[PDB]
């Protein structure tokens, strides 16, 4: 009874199921500081919208305003690209040009220099050992960007 | 330098006789307290320091270089 | 480095949680989707209480990761630094003498 407090409209709101926490935190919560409200407000609104257009025969009626997984992270898209003014943000405009694991014989050191200061691909805590980067180097043109975004999206969380 | 290093150990093995545990005099590290008498501390050369200079101190031109400022000095102005 | 990769080896990270998911099929899962292994694996984690995983970080024991003669020699009478002291003569081949 947050979502409830001041929604005064017939029926209260609620998810009752469905949602996982650990998504919406990992998923793009990221540099979303506070002001989560944003978000969740947002969340509601696409649910109630979704509710009120439905008319009285409609051959159903929905009893109470429920929100949904995929509203949520469409509302967390939409915030961030709205952010995206405010504060430079990238996105992911690819298209049919993502997570080619056998693309070429550079991802294995990619995949096996990206993995040990990590935890879940590799236990050891990177204690003594040095972490380093990635440099990529030759002709401009041939691959220097989408590499990055694929990496960064797949197994990596932010870019 | 040498003289100080001479003093210095004479020091080092004075304090020596009352820092150690079994004199427990004192052990500041502040021992021109106790060692009041400031005229013992007068450092004074002696043959040893001077032979032993001369002995590590070659000269600091080089036969060459006042060789070349020989030649410079042929340059020696109007003429 | 050669110590911790060996140890890595040892322990593999291997054999972690296995068979997690039981066994629940049941007879009347047809005549609608197809994906009720995804459903199913969803339900399993739904009826979790919470993201807890208050698991203890010790179990890794990490110190284990020790080095041993055999490991040490592992050295392969790596090159020099320094090439070569014919390089180098005139180093002290000056100071023979005492400095300027
Ligand atoms: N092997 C490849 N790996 C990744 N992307 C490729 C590859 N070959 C072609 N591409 C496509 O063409 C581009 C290759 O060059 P790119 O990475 O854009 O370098 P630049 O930024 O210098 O143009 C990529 O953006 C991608 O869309």
């Amino acid at each position: 009874h947050e979502l409830n407090r001041d929604v005064q409209q017939k029926v209260p709101v609620s998810y009752m199921d469905n949602i996982s926490f650990s998504s919406l935190s990992s998923y793009s919560a990221g540099l979303t500081p506070l002001d989560i409200k944003s978000i969740v407000e947002t969340a509601r609104m696409t649910a109630t919208a979704r509710f009120y257009q439905e008319s009285k025969k409609c051959g159903w009626l929905p009893q109470s305003i429920l929100i949904t997984q995929e509203d949520l992270s469409k509302a967390t898209s939409k915030a961030r690209n709205e952010f995206s003014v405010s504060i430079g943000a990238p996105q992911i405009p690819n298209v049919t040009w993502d997570d080619i694991g056998g693309i070429d014989f550079v991802k294995g050191e990619i995949l096996d220099t990206i993995d040990m200061p990590l935890k879940h691909p590799e236990l050891f805590t990177s204690g003594m050992k040095k972490r380093s980067g990635i440099l990529f180097y030759g002709p401009p043109g041939t691959g220097k960007t989408l590499m990055a975004k694929a990496i960064a999206t797949n197994f990596s969380l932010n870019f | 330098l040498n003289a100080m290093s001479r003093i210095a150990r004479m020091v080092e093995k004075k304090v020596s006789q009352h820092n150690e545990l079994t004199g427990e005099n004192i052990s500041t590290r502040r021992w021109f307290d106790k060692i009041a008498t400031k005229e013992d501390t007068k450092v004074v050369v002696k043959m040893e320091d001077f032979l032993k200079a001369q002995e590590q101190l070659t000269p600091s031109v080089s036969r060459a270089e006042l060789n070349h400022y020989e030649a410079v000095r042929a340059n020696f102005e109007g003429a | 480095l050669k110590s911790v990769h060996r140890w890595l080896s040892a322990a593999d990270q291997s054999e972690v949680v296995p068979g997690n998911d039981n066994i629940e099929y049941f007879s009347i899962n047809e005549h609608g989707r197809r994906e009720e292994n995804r459903l199913r694996l969803k339900t399993l984690l739904q009826q979790d209480v919470v993201h807890e995983t208050k698991t203890s970080t010790s179990a890794a024991s990490e110190l284990t990761a020790v080095v041993t003669i055999n490991d040490l020699l592992e050295a392969c009478q790596e090159t020099k630094p320094s090439i070569s002291t014919s390089e180098l003569v005139k180093l002290r081949g000056i100071y023979d003498r005492f400095q300027k």
